[PDB]
RNA sequence: UUUUUUUUUUUUUUUUUUUUGCGCCGACC
DNA sequence: ACTGTCTGGACTGGTCGGCGCTATGATC
DNA sequence: GATCATATTGTCCAGACAGT
């Protein structure tokens, strides 16, 4: 059908996904699919053939605010289904922050990469002598590209 | 890595209950870093005398800790009253802390001796009347800042404490008694040159960091200040996480100023094995430091929550016990004579497999303050020995003429009614110091007061705090007669600036002990530019002066010294003061005393392995000490790896 | 290099120094605020010299001293770039050796007192050479060209001159009239 | 705990897996998507991209780890 | 900045340093407290006395002669021929190579052989 | 019966001196 | 070019004292 | 039973403005 966007509470979009697609199942509400990206905080996607059929799934639950008037192209939530690594996409020499990791809020430079292991070597840029470390690749957020 | 723990446990606790009688109720037993934990319903027939616990540590190789089951826990007030009740008057108890998490009830008194007992029955009295597992430290007669706020952070942090050494004793015991197939010693710093030292021993099992230090000498110099982070072993280590511990072996900048380094990245999450007197100096000197690097304008090494990490992943041991750090390293620690707490480290590499003992620096002649190093070991192989003055030609003066050459100017200067000012470092030489002045003071050949500025007042309250770490003379003083030589009234502490004026002001003859050697800072800068102008005073220099500080340039013999002023214009500083300078206070070991140490130590090692010195000096001691005794010598470079078996 | 500036300046006497001559009152004060610190434009300030003209007081509010229009001549003195000078070895180092050239020392490097391998020898604060077999030592007629300048701060002591003895002509006067010799 | 199919990518609450049998599911997946229509076009969509996906309608993941 | 404005400014010699250091030596002296002056002052007296090449109005004279003999000098390299006093062609030459000038030898010989007189 | 690589010396210590805001209500001149 | 309409704003100074108010739902 | 992210988006006077 076509795709529709809830605002919903951040941190917890699985639970409210998971609420509207048991009332779906429970009273018969005509939803096709619903797409919940871990990337995206606060935003579900969810497919119906008209945004009432939304708005009557939402309604009842305190964590779904509000449907969002419009509906999005295929095209633009195409590469959320699509699977690629998270390593992958990431170049040596330039600059990353580590979101999570004992490495919390550190920014560091890339060393090394490969995507057998789905891993990425980093080195601090505070740090007085280049220490190298080994963190996932979802860990990191790409802040420049350079090299 | 696969382990086993859960299978030794089960063993550990079926040996347990095969020899603890039934009536005791065992309920757990788990293991808390080196040392085993038992959990017992029945503390009264497990410990009605020492020699079941004694059985049972012989054949379990373990420190027994038995604690009472928290389902059995009396209320606080009542524990606290029980507890005075049992222990003598004698014993002055100042704080009892407990903890509802697991049995164990900390004491702090005056004379742990009376609150342990004779042989440790009083304890056993008081976990079976109480039922709480007490732990007794000594309460320091003069009041540490340091050592207050460990024990508040020990304190306030028991969760996470325990939570670690949970993790600790896990990892260390992930396997049985292992015969190690190879051991590897490779040397990531401190190898022919002085300071940043760093030492790790690699085996088939476990890796072990020995005394990770930083260089302050050439700490413009990122290649040189630091260890050698680039070492391929070390790197896999670090990155794999297979660093078993890290011992440290006394407190000191080059042997342990690098260590807050690991925890502010996060490249380190296991146990520091040190002394207690060595955790809290290497602390101390750590935040001086820290705080001297941001006065300085340029960036801080590390921070305090760094060395407060550091402190929550210390595990203290004492001078001849032996654990288990790793599943085929056991680590023992013995005196070494240099500075408070300082231990030579020695590493019994599996069952028998290899000895190492890793030296550091040490003393092996009797001093004032600590007893000769320990020359004595159950089983030696190879030998790690420093080389600071492993020169031929060098030949420190003896100390008894050189402390009456200190108290004969002393004298001379209190004579004419002058002033002492005696710059010395925070620990070492000061302690010995005021340790002689007070010597010469009881006999009742000086009435003036000395005074003590900066870190030493703190290093003293340390030095108090653990009185069995010192001499076998200080020893006997304090424990056997009611004589503190650190008690003496003549001894003052200033407090602030105003103290300090109405000190240099005032006509009386005083001593002054700064905490500045160099004149380069505290209040030892203040105190020369307020004392040289007045010609009856005198400066003694009691250590090496480095070139470019303002302590060479007053030794050297200049009588005026361009220096800026308040108002930012240049000041002239009149030094019509006498200058002297004994330098007989060293505590490192003379080539003499090498030699000797090398002669005299049992059993005779195979190898002896020279670091910790300048590069020619290392090899004129190994090849001294090859010519002399015939034993094998090697003085290697920095990232050097060496397989002793 | 020495310089003789006629500066032109307001300068405020406090009331305690109404009774004396104005123009004495002046020089303290000037003394006072200038003498003894380092000018970014001009070097560093030696002495105040005189005050040639002096005007009338002018009172603002919230202050009781009285302001006034002087002219007075300064010496100063000040290094620039590429200057060659004339001094005196006064401390020796072993990183390099300081000479006195005024109010200010420059520093010349280890590698820069001449064409050779020089070493230093620590028991007797001397140079010593290794194919020229040249020695420097207290008190010895020497000359430089500054090439480092630095004017990062107010403070004389704080700011840093560097100068070189690499190029030809530059050394001890015996050594000048050594190579002087050969010519 | 919820654990995730490294075969048809089907998160289920017990050991056996009701799409494929397998005997292997990861506890650690992200991206959770949810199909109650299986002509649905992100159920078509992941069909062509994982080939054990969107056969029966319930909880899916984009990815296994 | 000295003050708010500079009216003229004037390159002296070693000498008329000399002069000046001593006249404000004298001045302190006059003072109460036996410091005359600072230390930098004094350092530059003294430097100034241990390389008293010439007199002041020796050092005035030689400027006055140097700035009427040549006009692409100026009063700060006359100053600095003064204070150096050459006698050769070689320190010349390296004290004239960073300059904005490279004279000829013939104006070098004639400033040596005007500069010969009243030396040490 | 066979092509296209290069080569050497100058920067020092184990460390140091005092409740803000928000709004309401009553009241005085 | 007039004429009714929409929008923005400021609402006398000081003083006295009192009386509340400054987290919450969901895992681990 | 302890912690952690998140927590929603009164009338009148004067100047500017569509309407005729
Ligand atoms: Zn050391
Ligand atoms: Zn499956």
């Amino acid at each position: 059908g076509k795709i529709f966007t809830v605002s919903v509470t951040v941190g917890q979009e699985t639970t409210t996904a998971n609420l509207i697609y048991s009332k779906a199942k429970t009273y018969n509400l005509p939803l096709y699919a619903i797409l919940s990206p871990s990337k995206v905080k606060g935003y579900i996607f969810i497919e119906a053939p008209n945004k009432s059929a939304v708005e009557e799934a939402i309604r009842g639950i305190r964590h779904a605010k509000r449907v969002l008037p419009g509906e999005i192209p295929f095209s633009e939530i195409e590469h959320f289904l699509e699977e690629k690594p998270a390593v992958s996409g990431f170049e040596p020499g330039d600059i990353v922050e580590l979101i999570a990791g004992p490495f919390k809020g550190e920014k560091a430079k890339v060393v090394r990469v490969d995507e057998s292991k789905d891993e990425i070597v980093v080195e601090l840029v505070s740090s007085v002598v280049p220490i190298p470390v080994t963190v996932r690749g979802e860990y990191v957020r790409l802040i420049s590209k350079r090299q | 890595r696969e382990t086993f723990v859960d299978d030794i446990l089960k063993e550990i606790r079926e040996i347990i209950v095969q020899m603890v009688p039934r009536e005791a109720g065992i309920t757990d037993v788990e293991f808390e870093g080196p040392e085993l934990v038992i959990y017992v319903k029945n503390p009264e027939a497990m410990m009605k005398d020492g020699e079941l616990i004694k059985n049972l540590a012989k054949v379990l190789k373990k420190r027994i800790s038995v604690r009472p089951d928290p389902d059995i826990l009396l209320p606080p007030e009542k524990a606290e009253e029980l507890i005075k009740q049992l222990v003598p008057p004698e014993a002055e108890i100042t704080n009892i802390s407990f903890d509802p998490s697991v049995g164990e009830v900390l004491i702090e008194a005056r004379k742990p001796g009376l609150v342990i007992g004779k042989n440790g029955e009083t304890l056993r009295l008081i976990t079976q009347k109480v039922h709480w597992a007490p732990r007794v430290v000594r309460t320091p007669p003069i009041q540490s800042q340091t050592i207050y706020s460990i024990r508040s952070i020990l304190q306030t942090e028991s969760k996470d404490r325990r939570k670690f050494l949970r993790q600790v004793g896990r990892n260390i015991y992930r396997k049985s008694e292992y015969k190690s197939r190879w051991i590897r010693i490779t040397g990531l710093g401190g190898f022919r040159e002085v300071g940043r030292s760093a030492l790790l021993v690699q085996t088939d099992e476990s890796y072990v960091l020995v005394d990770f230090g930083v260089n302050i000498a050439a700490l413009k110099d990122p290649t040189k200040a630091y260890p050698h982070f680039d070492a391929p072993e070390f790197r896999y280590v670090l990155d794999e996480g297979l660093l078993d511990a890290i011992i440290i072996t006394h407190a000191a900048l080059d042997h342990s100023g690098m260590l807050p380094y690991l925890f502010r990245y996060k490249l380190f999450d296991g146990p520091i094995y040190t002394t207690p007197p060595t955790r809290d100096l290497m602390t101390l000197l750590q935040q001086d430091f820290i705080e001297i690097q941001h006065m300085n304008g340029v960036e801080p090494l590390y921070r305090p929550k760094d060395i407060k990490e550091v402190i929550k992943h210390t595990i203290t041991l004492d001078y001849g016990e032996v654990r288990d750090i790793a599943p085929d390293i056991r680590l023992t620690l013995h005196n070494a004579g240099h500075i408070l707490g300082s231990s030579i480290v020695h590493l019994h590499i599996g069952n028998g497999l290899h000895n190492i003992a890793i030296t550091g620096d040490f003393k092996f002649i009797p001093t004032r303050l600590f007893e000769p190093a320990v020359s004595r070991f159950p089983r030696l192989e190879t030998l790690v020995m420093e080389s600071t003055y492993g020169g031929s030609n060098d030949y420190q003066m003896p100390r008894e003429e050189a402390e009456k050459r200190l108290i004969e100017v002393i004298h001379q200067t209190l004579k004419r009614g002058g002033k002492v000012l005696i710059p010395a470092m925070a620990v070492g030489r000061a302690q010995e110091i005021m340790m002689v002045l007070e010597e010469y003071a009881r006999v009742g050949g000086i009435e003036v007061p000395i005074y003590l500025d900066g870190m030493i007042w703190e290093a003293t309250a340390i030095h108090t705090a653990y009185p069995e770490y010192l001499s076998k003379h200080i020893r006997e003083q304090i424990f056997h007669e009611g004589y503190n030589p650190f008690l003496n009234p003549i001894f003052k502490s200033v407090a602030n600036s105003r103290e300090r004026q109405d000190i240099i002001d005032s006509g009386e003859p005083a001593i002054i002990i700064a905490t500045s050697g160099m004149l380069v800072g505290g209040p030892s800068v203040e105190y020369f530019k307020q004392l040289a102008p007045d010609p009856k005073n005198s400066i003694i220099f009691v250590s090496y002066q480095a070139e470019g500080t303002l302590g060479r340039q007053v030794q050297r013999g200049l009588r005026e010294i361009p220096i800026v002023g308040e108002d930012g214009r240049t000041e002239v500083i009149n030094v019509n003061m006498e200058v002297h300078t004994i330098d007989g206070f060293s505590g490192a070991a003379d080539r003499r005393e090498l030699m000797s140490y090398v002669a005299r130590v049992r059993p005779r090692p195979e190898r002896i392995i020279t670091v910790h010195g300048e590069a020619h000096k290392c090899l004129d001691l190994s090849s001294s000490i090859h010519k002399k005794f015939g034993i094998s010598t090697r003085a290697p470079n920095n990232l050097d790896a060496i397989r002793l078996k | 290099m020495y310089k003789l500036l006629k500066v032109k300046d307001v300068v405020r006497i406090p009331p305690r120094m109404f009774t004396m001559d104005p123009k004495e009152a002046a020089k303290i004060v000037l003394r006072e605020t200038y003498e003894g610190i380092y000018d970014r434009d001009e070097g560093v300030v030696l002495a105040i010299l005189d005050v040639e003209e002096i005007s009338e007081g002018v009172i603002v509010p919230g202050d009781g001293a009285t302001y006034h229009e002087a002219i007075f001549n300064v010496l100063v003195w000040e290094p620039r770039n590429q200057e060659v000078v004339e001094g005196e070895v006064v401390e020796m180092m072993p990183y390099g050796a300081f000479i006195r050239i005024g109010p200010m020392d420059g520093l010349v490097h280890i590698s820069q007192l001449m064409d050779d391998y020089v070493v230093f020898d620590e028991k007797n604060r001397q140079f010593i050479g290794k194919e020229t077999n040249r020695v420097l030592k207290l008190g010895d007629y020497v000359r430089a060209r500054i090439i480092g300048v630095s004017v990062k701060s107010r403070v004389i002591r704080e700011n840093k001159i560097n100068m070189t003895m690499r190029q030809p002509g530059l050394g001890k006067f015996e050594w000048i009239e050594k190579e002087k010799k050969k010519a | 705990k919820e654990r995730a199919c490294r075969h048809c990518h089907y998160i289920t609450t017990e050991d056996r897996c009701p799409v494929c049998g397998s005997r292997d599911l990861s506890d650690d997946w992200f991206d959770l998507v949810i199909v109650l229509d299986v002509e649905s076009r992100i159920a078509k969509k992941l069909r062509e991209s994982i080939p054990e996906a969107a056969k029966v309608p319930g909880k899916y993941a984009i990815r296994v780890r | 900045m000295i003050g708010r404005k500079k009216l003229e400014e004037h390159y002296i010699t070693i000498a008329e340093a000399k002069e000046l250091l001593e006249r404000r030596h004298a001045e302190g002296l006059a003072e109460n407290p036996e410091e005359p002056m600072f230390y930098e002052a004094r350092v530059s007296l003294e430097h100034a006395e241990r390389f008293a090449k010439l007199k002041p109005e020796q050092a005035r004279e030689l400027k006055e002669k140097l700035m009427g003999l040549f006009d692409w000098i100026n009063e700060r390299i006359a100053a600095k021929l003064v204070d150096i006093l050459p006698e050769d062609y070689l320190d010349i030459r390296v004290i004239f190579a960073k300059e904005e000038y490279m004279p000829t030898p013939e104006e070098a010989e004639e400033i040596i052989k005007v500069i010969d007189e009243y030396r040490p």
